[PDB]
């Protein structure tokens, strides 16, 4: 009258069989995220193979499927980025909460469909009164992750988020998308950022707000810090990682949080070391460095070597217009130091691409005696997606985890370092970056 | 002598390019020069002594290099 | 999928869709209410607000463990699908043992029946050799190294030329 | 014995990845 | 199996040998090893030399886990595969395909005079039916210009050959209107945006389109292969299939010492076992560790 | 099953080089 192993084994031979059409298929999906059954692989699969296998979709099998493998989980790229042509084929037969789950869904697998979020962000805006601000919220974050810059939603939910007052964890999932989407919007930003304080009934949300805030800068919210200090406990050490990440870069000044979230993050690398892939232990020693916080002895030295690894294994695949950047850049410094031809230009260039004391290589380090100070180039891959063009906060993570191995990190952005005339003035700029960091050079 | 370079030079090019070219005459011998532009040379330099040329220009390195890598590919 | 994701109890299926399982949730606004009933054994809990977002901190992550490779898998079926095709054509051939009586031997011409009899051998011939299914996996075998090498682009694996043909009219129309 | 693991299946078997590997280890010394 | 620049490229990978050699330096590194300088040497044309024999020990075990679309209408399993090639050459250290190639064209024409040069330096590179309609173009503006057209950007003879080259590439269905206003770029987001939607569209037509020719291409082999194989008798088949197993693995049992020879015959052995654990169990599959 | 390993770049960009239709269905057929 109650047995969950018998039911998963009806489930198993329900989806085993070879006609199952596809609300066969959704249902047993749902059922299987209702009774939480990350235990078993195998009946994943067998349902995901048979939601590859069926041609028959409707609206309703189709969203249930949808909301059933985002809410259990499981990723598989193929059947779901499959499930977009019934997407785009039933697109105008949506309800709009339907088309909140589909695009959110398919957004959150990373599909790239072009098509899908264009003729979802068009309905989306050209009927903008039919959405509750959940379903603008879950719009949003299926067109950021699925790698559409669309800031025409990012617009119209910024004025629908200014004008509701929305939920804790519409507000969260808004601020994730618009911290994948790098916009930094101060007028929608705040108007999320107010609807944390009716008290949480997640941590996740909280923790990707907390992620989300650390990615723009705007600072620690101490309504979130709070929350995600109390309930450190329904967080994975993926997650609890981005969460102190994003303390750390928004500047909290809170220890106990970063103890609540390290005595999760710590005991999991203990256990296991290589379950966490090196960007979230490269986000680890940032939070780990910045906040001061403290971990076990195994844990410091792991992620402090891990930094390194991250580090350089993204310098090794650079962008190609970072590259021609730090070159000019580098250029730039030579001939502000004193290099008048291109011979010092060249060699001064190639002696500035000292190693790093973590394994790693910087590319512009310029040492005098003990004061070393390195130079930064961001190019617009850290920058804000807006005419200000802020610098993203990664940046500032990566110059204040510089900064405690001894250098005095000069960030030289880009949108202002390609709006000079010529060598001359691009000179001048650097070492007016150089001089207001450390002024001793 | 004549010496082809990719952009016109610097007092530091020209010195250490002098210095260069002093290893293609093997005696006290002094290099006048007639220097000329080709940017078609990708840096570099090609000097041309009248009945010898020495081709130190990068695109001759890079189409060496590419003859290099691709014939031991080959060879693997 | 992402590291934080916001669905759970929330717009969530209220039924299901098809007779073959019956779920139904009775959701309030703290936690939800379901029984999910599967033929002979049905099972009922009491599923939190904070566990169906707790249930994408860790994922599955599934993935195909295949024979040889998931291209070549690929590759294979599409092999046996054209062999179905030919096999569903060899399978409306008219039934030529219905004509092997002496009465039918004796009635025709030398010729012809010796035609017919190749004819049957014919048929022999390529029932069992579109039956040899042990033969596809070879076969992909073959148009896996040229499409392998066709990817392995100095460029890119996913270039071609119409996006190389827009490159270039985006390049030459600039100013040079 | 049999039910070997799950990420020594996951590994796509007849791609080459050591025929490349084995032209770099032989080719970018050669070049150096 | 890990020489530090190896492992650099791949950590960002999510394939199966390289997410475990990076496990495994990973965890070596766990137990108090210590990581390894990399190298601030090996100049410009050793790196890249270097990125592309690194890049393409990504590239080519990734093509193989993605199952090819074949004989699948419509638009979804196509952008699953072409998502998927994108995805790859992401975990590769790629760029975006129009970025790259785009790189390409300026490299390989940084030092061209004349816009005939820059098509007989690009000619590997664009199809040749458009090189062929640049090339009438540029004839056509010579017979009139009387000079060879400079690649210069302002000149009258490139200004009526650029004002031709727009009308045969929206001839060819290229809008290069919105290619254009998209890699140059605009002030205001709200009409900059509004034409990367259209360049967005533009170019899931472009990779979908080359995504779907691959798969013809692959497809009419290999019906072309099957039709030539289902006419042979089955004796030829097996003793024709026989011999080139035995002749590939006499190749790989020849050259020993090598590591790709002792993982090709792993790789047997590997397919051997799951033949006999589908033999064991054969409704429920290969039996895989839980 | 196994397949002969190559280890060359494809420096061109080319159309994927369509095959001709068989007869077989067609000879099949007759």
């Amino acid at each position: 009258e109650n047995d969950v192993p018998a039911i998963l084994k009806e489930i198993d031979s329900l989806v085993s069989r070879e006609a199952v059409s596809a609300k066969e298929v959704s249902d047993a999906a749902v059922a299987l995220t209702y009774l939480q059954v990350k235990a078993n692989r195998r009946l994943w699969g067998k349902v995901l193979e048979k939601a590859g296998a069926a041609q028959d979709y409707d609206a309703a099998s189709l969203t249930n499927l949808l909301w059933a493998i985002n809410t259990g989980g499981v990723e598989h790229f193929k059947t779901v980025a499959e499930l977009a042509g019934p997407a785009v084929s039933l697109l105008p037969s949506l309800s709009p909460v339907q088309l909140s789950i589909v695009v959110e869904a398919l957004g959150g697998a990373g599909v790239k469909n072009y098509e899908l979020y264009n003729k979802a962000s068009a309905v989306v805006v050209s009927k903008i009164g039919e959405f509750k601000p959940a379903e603008i919220a879950r719009v949003l974050y299926g067109v950021a992750f699925g790698g559409v810059n669309d800031v025409a939603l990012a617009k119209a939910a910024g004025k629908v988020f200014a004008s509701t007052e929305v939920d804790s964890r519409t507000a969260a999932q808004a601020l994730y998308a618009l911290a994948k989407l790098g916009r930094a919007d101060k007028a929608t930003v705040d108007a999320l950022l107010k609807s944390f304080k009716k008290g949480t009934e997640s941590a996740s949300d909280a923790a990707a707000a907390s992620f989300a805030l650390g990615s723009l800068s705007f600072k620690a919210e101490k309504a979130i810090v709070d929350a995600l200090k109390a309930s450190a406990g329904d967080l994975a050490p993926a997650q609890a990682v981005e969460a102190a990440y994003g303390l750390a870069l928004s500047g909290a000044t809170d220890a106990e949080a970063f103890k609540a979230l390290f005595g999760v993050v710590a005991p999991a690398i203990e256990k296991a070391p290589d379950a966490l892939e090196v960007s979230s232990l490269a986000q680890l020693h940032v939070a780990s460095t910045i906040s001061g916080a403290k971990l076990p002895a195994a844990v410091g030295s792991f992620v402090a070597k891990a930094f390194g690894l991250a580090a350089d294994a993204a310098r090794l695949k650079r962008s190609s217009a970072e590259s021609a950047l730090v070159a000019d850049v580098a250029a730039a410094t030579a001939v502000a130091f004193g290099a008048q031809y291109r011979p010092e230009v060249a060699s001064a260039v190639a002696s500035y691409v000292k190693t790093a004391p973590d394994g790693s290589v910087l590319d512009i380090a310029i040492t005098k005696g003990d004061a070393k100070v390195l130079v930064q180039a961001v190019p617009s891959s850290l920058l804000t997606s807006t005419t200000p063009a802020k610098p993203l906060g990664h940046v500032a993570a990566y110059s204040k985890v510089r900064e405690a191995q001894g250098y005095a990190v000069a960030v030289v952005p880009a949108n202002e370092f390609e709006a000079l005339p010529d060598q001359k003035a691009k000179a001048q700029y650097v070492l007016a970056a150089i001089k207001k960091v450390a002024p001793s050079f | 002598c004549t010496v082809i370079t990719a952009e016109p030079l610097d007092k530091l090019e020209r010195v250490e390019l002098t210095k260069k070219a002093e290893k293609f005459v093997d005696a006290g011998f002094k290099l006048v020069m007639q220097e000329k532009i080709d940017k078609k040379l990708l840096g570099g330099f090609v000097i041309e002594f009248s009945d010898r040329r020495v081709d130190m220009s990068t695109a001759k390195k890079v189409e060496e290099f590419n003859n290099f890598v691709n014939k031991l590919v080959l060879s693997i | 999928l992402t590291t934080f994701t916001f669905s759970g109890l929330q717009d969530a299926p209220v039924a299901a869709l098809s007779g073959s399982i019956k779920l139904n949730v009775a959701a309030k606004a703290g936690k939800a209410e379901v029984t999910v009933a599967a033929g002979a054994a049905k099972a009922a809990t009491q599923v939190s607000a904070a566990a169906l977002r707790k249930l994408s901190g860790s994922k599955i992550s599934l993935a195909e463990v295949a024979r040889i490779s998931v291209l070549h898998s690929s590759i294979q079926n599409y092999l046996l699908s054209l062999s179905n095709e030919r096999y569903q054509l060899l399978s409306q051939w008219p039934d030529f043992t219905t004509m092997y009586g002496k009465d039918f031997y004796y009635r025709a011409h030398p010729e012809d029946l010796k035609k017919f009899y190749d004819a049957a051998d014919e048929y022999y011939k390529l029932y069992e050799t579109v039956t040899e299914f042990d033969s596809l996996s070879a076969l992909a075998s073959q148009v896996v190294p040229n499409y392998a090498a066709r990817r392995r682009s100095t460029v890119h694996p996913a270039i071609g030329s119409t996006v190389a043909d827009g490159a270039f009219t985006n390049f030459l129309l600039s100013k040079q | 014995a049999d039910a070997k693991a799950l990420d020594e299946l996951r590994k796509p078997k007849f791609s080459s990845k050591y025929l490349i590997q084995h032209v770099s280890q032989k080719l970018i010394p050669a070049v150096k | 199996a890990v020489s530090k620049k190896e492992v650099l490229y791949f950590l960002s990978s999510k394939d199966a040998e390289s997410s475990t050699a990076v496990k495994s330096y990973l965890k070596s590194l766990y137990a108090g090893a210590q990581v390894e300088a990399t190298e601030t040497d090996a100049s410009e044309l050793i790196a890249q030399l270097e990125k592309k024999y690194l890049s393409a020990q990504v590239v080519e075990p990734g093509v193989h886990n993605i199952a090819l679309p074949l004989g699948e209408s419509g638009s979804a399993p196509v952008k699953r595969y072409a998502a998927e090639l994108f995805n790859l050459g992401a975990q590769a250290g790629f760029e975006c395909p129009f970025i790259e190639v785009s790189k390409k064209f300026g490299q390989e024409t940084a030092t061209s005079e004349t816009v005939k040069d820059v098509l007989n330096k690009t000619k590997s590179y664009v199809s040749a039916d458009y090189n062929a309609a640049l090339n009438e173009v540029l004839s056509s503006v010579e017979a009139e210009i009387n000079g060879p057209v400079l690649f210069d950007g302002k000149t009258e003879g490139f200004k009526k050959f650029a004002a031709k080259a727009k009308a045969v590439a929206v001839s060819r269905g290229l809008p290069a209107d919105t290619i254009l206003a998209y890699c140059a770029g605009s002030a205001n987001e709200d009409a900059a945006d509004k034409v990367s939607k259209e360049f967005f569209t533009w170019f899931e037509s472009a990779y979908t389109a080359d995504a779907a020719a691959e798969v013809k291409a692959i497809e009419a082999e290999a019906a072309s292969i099957l039709d030539r194989h289902l006419a042979k008798p089955v004796a030829q088949i097996r003793k024709e299939q026989a011999s080139a197993y035995a002749s590939l693995l006499k190749r790989a049992e020849t050259a020993k010492g090598a590591k790709w020879a002792e993982k090709y015959l792993e790789d047997v052995k590997a397919v051997q076992w799951f033949d006999a654990s589908v033999a064991e169990a054969p409704a429920s599959g290969p039996k895989v560790a839980a | 099953y196994l397949a002969p390993l190559r280890s060359d770049f494809t420096e061109e960009i080319t159309a994927p080089k369509v095959a001709s239709a068989s007869n077989l269905v067609n000879e099949w057929n007759n």
